[PDB]
RNA sequence: AACAGUGGUAGGAGAGCGUUCUAAGGGCUGUGAAGCCAGACCGGAAGGACUGGUGGAGCGCUUAGAAGUGAGAAUGCCGGU
RNA sequence: UAUCCUUGGGAGUCAGACUGCGAGUGAUAAGAUCCGUAGUCGAAAGGGAAACAGCCCAGACCGCCAGCUAAGGUCCCAAAG
RNA sequence: GACCGAUAGUGAACCAGUACCGUGAGGGAAAGGUGAAAAGCACCCCGGAAGGGGAGUGAAAGAGAUCCUGAAACCGUGUGCCUACAAGUAGUCAGAGCCCGUUAACGGGUGAUGGCGUGCCUUUUGUAGAAUGAACCGGCGAGUUACGAUCCCGUGCAAGGUU
C-alpha cells in the first residue's frame, strides 16, 4: 500500500547476500580463496572450473 | 568481587635481624635467610614488588660445607675477562678470599634482575665473628 | 603589551635556526638585537633588522618600551624543503636544497 | 547510487592510535605500528587474566608457610588440621589475618593441633 | 563481634560498619540480606571449628548495585583471520554491614 | 521453571551495525546547520551515539529500496614529510 | 544419541605435519624413505617437559584476589613437609 | 539522468592537449574557496630590500591577501606525573607513591618495578623471522551489472498459464 510503508513481502525482502566484505566474521576473506595453492589468482582461482 | 586484604604494610619496615654464620654450613641455613632478606618472615606481599627487610651474617672465615660436599662445589660466573667463564669451588674460596663463598650463594636466593640486586644490598658479609651493625638492631631470626 | 615578529625569504635550515631562538629567550632585546647582528651569515642583518623594526613599532603605536621588553619565547619549526638548484654529480638530476625556516618570535614586556 | 567508502577511512584510522593511552615510543603515534600493539594487546591481556589468579594463589601460600613455622608445625599438617576439623581454611587470602591480629593466629593453631601427621 | 561469611564461591572479612563489594545479587536500594553463614568469629570471640557458628550472624543493608566497569577481551588469530571480541562489564551488588546480632 | 551446552580455518546456515543515495509520514537552522577537535560520554557482545570548545550555511531520524558500500599491505596509486 | 536412514540446494580438498603403537626400504643410520592403528595439530587457547602446535595435561564466548586434580613440587628464589 | 563532487570525474573543474618528453609515429601532468557586498588593509611606525608590527575595515580578519572549515604525519612550545646499578619486537596484569578533581559507574594522571612474552601480510603443517611487499602519514581504490539456465522464496490462475 502507502508510500511510507513501501514494504516488500519478500517479493524483494527475500535478499539475503553472502559476505566477502568480512574478513572471517562469518565467510572467506575475500573472493578466490580456499585453501589450495592456485588460490589468489584471477585464473585457477576457481575449484569447479 | 575481587576485592582483596594485604598484609605487606604490617611486616616491611626494612628491620634489622643477625644470623650466625660461625661455624656454620652456610649453605642450608642460608636457604632460610634468603626467605626473610625478600620480606618473607609472617604474612607478606613478596612475590612481587616490595623492599626486603636487612639479614646480615656475622662471619665469613668459618664456613665449612663439611665432608666430600665441600670439595665439589660449583660456583659460576661469566665475565669479560679473557677467560670467560670462570668456575670455583668452596674449597678454594676457603684457601684465600674467603668473603666470596657467602655473597654468591645468597645473591642466587633472591634474583629477579633489578629488585632482586635491591635485596642484595641489605647483606653485609663482614669476618670478624660479630657485627658493627649494632647501630641498626639486629636480632636472631630464621624461618 | 607584547610583540610579534617573523623573518621572510632567509637562507638558514630550521634545525639550524632554532638553536639561536632558544638561545635568547629570557633575556632582553637589548642583547638579543645585538646577538643576531653579529652573528655570522648573510642573513644574518636581515632576520635582525626585521626583528628589530618589529620592536620599533610596538613602541610607538602599541605603548610599549624597547628597553624593558625581554623575550617570552621563539621558535623555528620545519616547513618546507626548498629545491634551489647546485649539481649533484653522476649523470643524475639531483638538487643540493637551500631550505628557508618560518621563525616564530614573541617579545614582551617584562616592565609595564 | 555509489559511495567513495573514504569518507569511513579517517573514522577507522584515527580511533586506533586515540585507542592507544600510556603506550611508549614510537609505536603509538605511527597507524601502522598501533594496529599491530593492539593484537599484541588483546592476546596477551586473556593469557594473563587467568594467569593473574594463580600467582595470587603462588602468594597466599607463602603467607600462611611463613606463620606456619611459628606454631612448631608446617604447612602441610596446618592446611590438614585446618580442612579436617571443617571451617578455619578461611580460603588463603584471609588467612594473611594471621599476622594482624593475634585471636586469629591462635585459632589456626588450635585448628593444626587438633590433626597432624 | 570480628566475623567472616561466605560470598558464594569467596569469603569475605566484615565487621560491624564496612562496605564490601560482592557478586551480584537481585537485591538492590535499601533492602535486607543476611548472611547467617558466618564461618569464623575471631578478633574478641574463638571459633575452632565446625561450618557455621550460631553464636553470630552477620545482617546487611543492601545499598545499591553498582557495576564493574567493560573490559575487552579479544583473541586475534594471525594469518588465520579471526578476530572474535567480547565485553565483560556486567552488574554486581554492593552492601553495607552495620550489625552483626549475635 | 528446570535440563544441557561444543561457539575455530576452507564453507554451509542466522542476524545486525556504519556509509551515500532515491522514495513517501515527519523534524530542526544563521536566535548557529553540516563539518573540525577533545571528553572521566550514561547505554554495545561487537560493528556501534547523547556533551563542551571551535565553526559559519544549510541538514536528517523512522518506514523501504539501491550501490565504485567500511582498506592497506598490491616492487599499487597522488600529495606532505 | 549433533546415533543411524532417504532425497534435494552450495561445498571445499588432491601440497598435510609430527608423535606412540605395528610391517616393509636403507649403508638396515638419518623430524630419512613407505603405510595399518590411534592421537594431536592442521582447523583453539592454555598446563607440564629450563628454553617446543604435535608425547604428557585439557578442549577454555567472557569476568572471579574461589576451591579440587593432572603433569610437576614442597629448603630458598620463579609458591609448598 | 534513484550521474560525480576537488588526489574521486573527461588527459584537461583553473589562461591544458598547456607544461613537459621524443629527429620522428606519438606519449602527456599536477592546479577550486576572503566576503553576500572589496569595503582588498584608512591612520601610523621601522627596514638596504623582501615584509610586516599595532590600528582601523566589515555580521564574521582561523574571513587579512595557501585568506573557508582547516586534521594527521612532520617539527616545536607550556604544564601534571615519572626515573642516574639498570637487560628491552615495547605490551599485558598485579600491587604502590604522588599529583588532579567525575554529568552519571560515584572519578580521572604516571611509572617505581614484579610475574609473563615469537612484527603485520605472505608461504604453508607451520614463517616471529636472515624467500615477499611496505620510510611515514593522509586521501584514492577492487565482493559490479546484464542476459540464458537451475533451485529458492514472494505472488496470479488454478487445467490452464502466457503474447
Amino acid at each position: 500500500m502507502k508510500l511510507h510503508e513501501l514494504k516488500p513481502s519478500e517479493g524483494s525482502r527475500k535478499t539475503r547476500n553472502r559476505v566477502g566484505r568480512g574478513i572471517g566474521s562469518g565467510n572467506g576473506k575475500t573472493a578466490g580463496k580456499g585453501h589450495k595453492g592456485q588460490n589468489a589468482r584471477s585464473g585457477g582461482g576457481v575449484r569447479p572450473g | 568481587m575481587r576485592t582483596t586484604p594485604m598484609a605487606n604494610a604490617s611486616t616491611i619496615e626494612r628491620k634489622w635481624l643477625v644470623v650466625d654464620a660461625a661455624g656454620k654450613t652456610l649453605g642450608r641455613l642460608s636457604s632460610e635467610v634468603a626467605a626473610i632478606l625478600r620480606g618473607k618472615h609472617k604474612p607478606t606481599y613478596t612475590p612481587h614488588v616490595d623492599t626486603g627487610d636487612h639479614v646480615i651474617i656475622i662471619n665469613a672465615e668459618k664456613i665449612e660445607l663439611t665432608g666430600k660436599k665441600l670439595t665439589d662445589k660449583i660456583y659460576y660466573r661469566h665475565t669479560q675477562h679473557p677467560g670467560g667463564l670462570k668456575s670455583r669451588t668452596a674449597l678454594e674460596m676457603r684457601t684465600n678470599y674467603p668473603e666470596k663463598m657467602l655473597e654468591l650463594a645468597i645473591k642466587g636466593m633472591l634474583p629477579k634482575g633489578s629488585l632482586g640486586r635491591q635485596m642484595f644490598k641489605k647483606l653485609n658479609v663482614y669476618r670478624g665473628s660479630e657485627h658493627p651493625h649494632e647501630a641498626q638492631k639486629p636480632e636472631v631470626y630464621e624461618l | 603589551m607584547q610583540a610579534k615578529a617573523v623573518a621572510r625569504t632567509v637562507r638558514i635550515a630550521p634545525r639550524k635556526a632554532r638553536l639561536v631562538m632558544d638561545l635568547i629567550r629570557g633575556k632582553q632585546v637589548g642583547e638579543a638585537v645585538s646577538i643576531l647582528n653579529l652573528t655570522p651569515r648573510a642573513a644574518s642583518p636581515i632576520i635582525e633588522k626585521v626583528l628589530k623594526s618589529a620592536i620599533a613599532n610596538a613602541e610607538h603605536n602599541y605603548e610599549m618600551d624597547a628597553n624593558n621588553l625581554v623575550i617570552s619565547q621563539a621558535f623555528v619549526d620545519e616547513g618546507p624543503t626548498l629545491k634551489r638548484f647546485r649539481p649533484r654529480a653522476m649523470g643524475r638530476a639531483s638538487q643540493i636544497n637551500k631550505r628557508t625556516s618560518h621563525i616564530t618570535i614573541v617579545v614582551s614586556e617584562k616592565k609595564e | 547510487p555509489r559511495v567513495k567508502g573514504g569518507t569511513v577511512t579517517r573514522k577507522r584510522r584515527k580511533k586506533v592510535l586515540k585507542l592507544a593511552k600510556g603506550y611508549f615510543g614510537s609505536k603509538h603515534t605511527l597507524y601502522k605500528v598501533a594496529n599491530q600493539q593492539v593484537m599484541k594487546s588483546g592476546n596477551y591481556a586473556f593469557r594473563d587474566r587467568r594467569q593473574k589468579k594463580r600467582d595470587f594463589r603462588k602468594l597466599w601460600i607463602t603467607r600462611i608457610n611463613a606463620a606456619a613455622r611459628m606454631n612448631g608445625l608446617s604447612y602441610s599438617r596446618l592446611m590438614h588440621g585446618l580442612k579436617l576439623s571443617g571451617i578455619e581454611v578461611n580460603r588463603k587470602m584471609l588467612a594473611d589475618l594471621a599476622v594482624n591480629d593475634l585471636t586469629a593466629f591462635n585459632q589456626l593453631a588450635d585448628a593444626a593441633k587438633a590433626q597432624l601427621n | 563481634m570480628y566475623a567472616i561469611i561466605k560470598t558464594g564461591g569467596k569469603q569475605i572479612k566484615v565487621e560491624e560498619g564496612q562496605t564490601v563489594y560482592i557478586e551480584k545479587l537481585a537485591a538492590e536500594a535499601g533492602e535486607t540480606v543476611t548472611f547467617e553463614d558466618v564461618l569464623f568469629v575471631g578478633g574478641d570471640n574463638v571459633k575452632v571449628g565446625n561450618p557455621t557458628v550460631e553464636g553470630a550472624t552477620v545482617t546487611a543493608k543492601v545499598e545499591k548495585q553498582g557495576r564493574a566497569k567493560k573490559i575487552t577481551v579479544f583473541r586475534y588469530k594471525p594469518k588465520k583471520n579471526v578476530h572474535k571480541k567480547q565485553g565483560h562489564r556486567q552488574p554486581y551488588t554492593k552492601v553495607t554491614i552495620e550489625k552483626i546480632n549475635a
